[PDB]
DNA sequence: CTCTCTCGCTGACCTCTCGATG
RNA sequence: AUCGAGAGG
DNA sequence: TCAGCGAGAGAG
């Protein structure tokens, strides 16, 4: 997530779609109101997603599942 | 809201459909009340109010009134930005025709009809439109198309261009105009200046022009003239209307109070200065800085850094957020004026607001994508901007007075494509090719150098050490030489066919200073590639290694330590340079005065006839040449092997550690070819058209020219610095031709499945199939064998055992033998030269080959006057 | 050689390439030109990969004839034609240098936006034109996202939606 | 950043507000360039359609 | 049918200081 | 605003 | 100025 982003873009597949997800994820954060599945260590939402996709807690599908639970 | 844009002629009920009023005769705004004219060229009725819910007379202020028109002014209430918005219109008394139309290579106007363009133009001025739109309405376009059909090289064009008509639904009639459009008059304005006067456009002129002349024109035939002196008015309206259009087309060119032609309406649309090139492909923006850049040395190879000043002003509203957040202010003015007198607490709040917020910066020559990366700030004192020393080469920066740009990205989405794409740390191989970007290059390869030679018979040669630490112990303590011959213990690491790290430990003859460097190579490569003397390759050659084997993240690291160890080991050394560095071979005056005699011997040859008067120049040349050989053979055999040195009793022979010859054979900034003329001879001039001055310069730069040898080297001096100026545009020119023809190519596609392909033969054959795709079935060269399977990519390992068994010739997939239509498929693609795995889709390739293409030319450009 | 030998083999100037595809295959000139230019550019030093050359060989011959249009246009007709059983059509293709290629395009915003911004607007106007805003100069002209990148997967959204 | 009225003011709000995220619009240049073209008696627009 | 020969028409990155004229 | 003159990368 | 190209008259 610091210095290099080379782990998240083996995990997810590409780096046009990474940015996506990753920003998708920090919206949540940063407005609508969400808690880390990480700990937070002083970080910005955007490297804090990066952080969570890394570990494998954050995907396209984990986010429409959430959404669909949700609604 | 919208999907297409569409294009075709006008109508006069179009036009008349547009305008918010009718015809405007009266000029101006009444320079001494600056209220407009009613019925003018600005006039509120028509365009708008002059100011934002006012009348003119100023009877309603309020926006109850909205949507009232007032009945003694005639103006409705309304916001004043409509004034950009609302046009008009000028009812001409007599048609006019179209310049466009009528003056271009391929004429329109005069082509539906056949005569040619000289006898219309005759016509045209006088020597009528009325008679040209007459016969234009009163054709049939049907029966033409039908008539030229059953007739049939000049008869297809106009057969395409009657059909053109018939399709596109407009009239043949409609290209002679008959009322003019008006344009909104905030898109020409009246700007006042600091004294009385004013400053108006070109347009408020030739408008004035036009109206007036068909003013003329209209009372002419309430007076009811005669028409010799009709016919001259006549001519003259259609003299005003093309200048209006296109000023220029048939030349008579209109000018104001200088003597400069007046810009027309075609004049703000074309060109290097008009809206396409100059307003919507490209603009200033806001959140941006400028300074000079200097050098930090200390930086990780992601960071850069920010003068605090450049900051505080760049990040003003994260600031006034963070402030208004913690409650330390309440209105948005508590915030400003904290702020501006420079509080004790904005120093923290800004520190946070900056903690992993990236930035863009970007040098002003951009040549290819390089040219904008993005760091992240270091807040320093002082007013100049700090950069990595590994970045420099591919900006094409330097520190004699440089200057360089700074952006801030605003949203998420901006932020995380700046840290996942443009983030330094992810651009270390070129687009272009494979080599990597990122290279040592000067102090660093010099200390290297320096630490990696060896001597002989110094101090501490011959000892048995435990490992590198106690050599650095030893080397520190005083006690041992850099350059010492030891035997160290030493300890690596190989990879397995599982990928696991197996240890072997062993003794080695080796230096100090190579045990010492050792300490900061990664695990999992070998020792044999620091035990030898390093040059500006073998670093290059251990960083690629290293990529190719261990991967991304190890790199960053082996590179920034590299860096650090090469300047902590250049200053040490005390590397300098003096006069006595620069040695003069003993022979060379004996060569001289040979060659010398040997020309004169010549003359004796030509003084009584016996060889041609053109057969002496070539004798001449080719004996000061060969004296030149000679001497610069001497200079460089004397200089790079100077020991004379007492080994344990005798006498031996090795390699030299001059400054000079340290610095050329390093490979930091010297060339053989310099060191000629610096201590050898400058050699054989050439005149201004080519030729070649008879006799050389037989003086080195140690020892000077005189004033004839120093006149004569101006010549190609100047030359070179012309050839450098004066040729920069073509490369622009070409480069912007380039991106212009192929910037809609994109990868859409992945696998278009048409089975053909290319042949490729040896260069060698690893450098021209390193990343393409098997078209087609190719075996082992053994019959009915099969090395590689068909649709592969070749890699480092299959270009390895290609080459094991000596493979002929390989047939590859390519770009232009591709069925996709829009686009391109990956598999036809190949590679990515930029990160190592096959092409992604969604990549525009079209753009990044014609910079490739562009960026050498430009670069060959400007390094000519360096010779 | 130098700078204005390259400038002349992209505009195939006439001294021939336009022989060597008319009679040997397009696979011919390909070959003969990244040759032509790789001769130029190996005497400096310069390291270039040959597939951007390919890419703007293929961007330079893009029409055909059978008056000129379009080289997939013909290809989809044909296609179209033959899915029903019945007879296609037959075509040559040609070649033009990059200055005319970049003015004959379906696109006639990039082309005003290009050069000669007058006969392009008085064609466009007399022929009565659409543009369907399928580049990246179009889409950065009028302010959305270009497509390709991060914006690519948006574009393809909306042909789900047309 | 450059030509958008309202789109600068709302990002502006934004970002005081503690939220980085955009509305785009369009440029003002186009609309100038748009009128300017019709000036010269053609007619060119939007197909919203 | 088919080479000569005139004759136009369009094209050739970023930043800073001064004055004279609108 | 346009024009002219000079300077830096 | 210089280089490049097409449209238009010539003399066979
Ligand atoms: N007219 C021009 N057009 C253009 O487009 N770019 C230009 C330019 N003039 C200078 N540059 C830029 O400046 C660099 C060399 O100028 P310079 O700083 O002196 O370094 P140089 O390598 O010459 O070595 P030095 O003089 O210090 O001994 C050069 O590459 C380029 O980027
Ligand atoms: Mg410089
Ligand atoms: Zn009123």
């Amino acid at each position: 997530a610091r210095v290099t982003v080379q782990d998240a873009v083996e995990k997810i597949g590409n780096r046009f779609d990474l940015v996506l997800v990753a920003a998708r994820r920090a919206r949540q954060m940063q407005v609508g109101g969400k808690d880390p599945l990480v700990p937070e260590e002083n970080d910005k939402t955007t490297v804090i997603a990066l952080r969570e996709i890394e570990e494998g807690l954050i995907n396209n599908q984990i986010l429409d599942v959430r959404e669909r639970q949700e609604q | 809201e919208f999907d297409a844009i569409k294009i075709a002629l006008a109508s006069p009920d179009m036009i008349r459909s547009w305008s918010f009023g009718e015809v405007k005769k009266p000029e101006t705004i009444n320079y001494r009340t600056f209220k407009p004219e009613r019925d003018g060229l600005f006039c509120a009725r028509i365009f708008g109010p002059v100011k934002d819910y006012e009348c003119l007379c100023g009877k309603y202020k309020r926006l109850k009134h909205r949507g009232v028109i007032c009945e003694k002014c005639g103006v409705e209430v309304t916001q004043t930005k409509v004034r950009r918005e609302r046009m008009g219109h000028i009812e001409l008394a007599s048609p006019t025709a179209h310049i466009w139309f009528l003056k271009s290579l391929p004429s329109r106007i005069g082509l539906l009809l056949d005569m040619p363009l000289r006898d219309i133009e005759r016509v045209l001025y006088f020597e009528g439109a009325e008679a040209i739109q007459a016969l234009l309405k009163s054709m049939d376009l049907e029966q033409e198309c039908e008539q030229l059909r059953e007739e049939l090289k000049k008869l297809t064009k106009r057969i395409k261009l009657l059909e053109a008509f018939v399709q596109s639904g407009n009239k043949p009639e409609w290209m002679i105009l008959t009322v003019l459009p008006v344009l909104p008059p905030d898109l020409r304005p009246l700007v006042p200046l600091d004294g009385g006067r004013f400053a108006t456009s070109d347009l408020n002129d030739l408008y004035r022009r036009v109206i007036n002349r068909n003013n003329r024109l209209k009372r002419l035939l309430d007076l009811a003239a005669p028409d010799i002196i009709v016919r001259n008015e006549k001519r003259m309206l259609q003299e005003a209307v093309d200048a209006l259009l296109d000023n220029g087309r048939r030349g008579r060119a209109i000018t104001g109070s200088n003597k400069r032609p007046l810009k027309s309406l075609a004049d703000m649309i074309k060109g290097k200065q008009g809206r396409f090139r100059q307003n919507l492909l490209g603009k200033r923006v806001d959140y941006s800085g400028r300074s000079v850049i200097t050098v930090g040395p200390y930086l990780r190879l992601h960071q850069c850094g920010l003068p605090k000043k450049m900051a505080l002003e760049l990040f003003k509203p994260f600031i006034y957020g963070k402030l208004e957040l913690r409650g330390l202010a309440t209105t948005i003015k508590a915030a400003k004026k904290m702020v501006e007198r420079e509080e004790a607490v904005v120093w923290d709040i800004l520190d946070e607001v900056i903690r992993e917020h990236p930035v863009l910066l970007n040098r002003a020559p951009t040549l290819h994508r390089l040219g904008i990366q993005a760091f992240e700030p270091v807040l320093i004192e002082g007013k100049a901007i700090q950069l990595h020393p590994l970045v420099c080469a591919a900006y094409n920066a330097d520190f004699d007075g440089d200057q360089m740009a700074v952006h801030v990205p605003l949203t998420l989405e901006a932020q995380l494509e700046a840290r996942a794409l443009m983030m330094s740390t992810n651009n270390i191989l070129s687009p272009a090719n494979g080599e990597p970007i990122i290279v040592p290059s000067q102090d660093v390869v010099l200390g290297l150098y320096y630490m990696t030679r060896d001597c002989v018979n110094a101090k501490g040669e011959g000892m048995v050490l435990t490992g590198p630490k106690e050599a650095e112990r030893l080397y520190r303590s005083g006690l041992a030489s850099l350059h010492a011959r030891v035997k160290v213990r030493i300890t690596e690491y190989e990879k397995d066919a599982n990928g696991e790290l197996v240890a072997k430990t062993s003794l080695k003859d080796t230096t100090v200073g190579r045990a010492i460097l050792w300490m900061i190579v990664p695990k999992g490569l070998p020792y044999s590639i620091v035990n030898q003397a390093l040059g500006k390759k073998a670093i290059s050659k251990m960083l690629n290694t290293c990529y190719r084997i261990l991967g991304l993240k190890p790199t960053v690291i082996f590179a920034d330590q590299i860096m650090y160890t090469g300047f902590a080991y250049a200053a040490r050394s005390g590397a300098s340079v003096g006069i006595d560095d620069m040695v003069i071979p003993e022979k060379k005056h004996e060569i001289i005065s040979e060659a010398e005699a040997e020309v004169a011997e010549i003359q004796e040859q030509f003084q009584s006839g016996l060889v041609t008067a053109g057969e002496r120049y070539n004798k001449v040349i080719d004996i000061w040449a060969a004296a030149n050989d000679r001497v610069s053979k001497a200079m460089m055999d004397n200089l790079q092997t100077e020991t004379v040195i007492n080994r344990d009793g005798q006498e031996e022979k090795q390699v030299s550690f001059n400054s000079i010859y340290m610095m050329a054979d390093s490979g930091a900034r010297g060339s053989a070819a310099q060191i000629r003329q610096l201590a050898g001879m400058r050699g054989l001039m050439a005149k201004p058209d080519g030729s070649i001055i008879e006799t050389p310069i037989t003086a080195n730069f140690r020892e000077g020219l005189n004033v004839l040898q120093y006149f004569i080297s101006t010549h190609g001096a100047r030359k070179g610095l012309a050839d450098t100026a004066l040729k920069t545009a073509n490369s622009g020119y070409l480069t912007r031709r380039l991106v212009d023809v192929a910037q809609d190519l994109v990868v859409t596609e992945d696998d278009c499945g048409t089975h053909e392909g290319i042949m490729m033969t040896p260069e060698p054959l690893r450098d021209r199939v390193l990343g393409r795709v098997t078209a087609e079935d190719v075996l082992k060269p053994g019959t009915a064998d099969i090395l590689v399977p068909r649709n592969t990519l070749l890699h480092e390992q299959w270009c390895d055992l290609l080459e094991e068994n000596s493979v002929d010739a390989v047939k590859v997939r390519s770009v232009v033998s591709c069925d996709t239509d829009f686009g391109v498929c990956a598999h036809c693609y190949g590679r990515d030269l930029a990160r190592g795995h096959i092409i992604n889709k969604g990549e525009a390739i079209g753009v990044i080959a014609a910079q490739s293409i562009g960026e050498p030319g430009t670069q060959l450009t400007m390094r000519t006057f360096h010779i | 050689g130098g700078l204005p030998r390259v400038a002349d083999l992209f505009e195939a100037r006439r001294p021939a390439p336009h022989d060597i595809l008319r009679l040997r295959g397009v696979h011919a000139v390909t070959r003969y030109i990244v040759n032509e230019v790789q001769d130029v550019y190996r005497l400096q030093g310069v390291k270039i990969n040959d597939k951007h050359i390919e890419v703007i060989v293929r961007q330079m011959l893009r029409k055909a004839t059978i008056e000129q249009v379009e080289y997939s246009r013909v290809k989809i007709a044909n296609r179209e034609l033959e899915a029903n059983g019945k007879v296609g059509a037959t075509y040559s293709r040609d070649l033009l240098g990059i200055t005319k290629a970049s003015l004959a395009t379906e696109s006639f915003i990039s082309a005003a936006s290009f050069q000669e911004t007058t006969r392009v607007l008085t064609e466009a106007a007399v022929a009565g034109k659409r543009d369907e805003l399928r580049g990246l100069k179009e889409n950065v002209i009028v302010g959305r996202l270009i497509p390709a990148g991060t914006g690519y997967a948006y574009h393809q959204d909306r042909m789900r939606r047309r | 950043k450059s030509d958008d009225v309202n789109g600068r003011t709302k990002m502006y709000k934004n970002i005081v507000d503690g939220n980085h995220q955009m509305e785009p619009g369009m440029p003002e240049s186009f609309n100038v360039l748009l009128k300017e073209i019709r000036s010269l008696g053609i007619n060119i627009e939007l197909e919203d359609e």
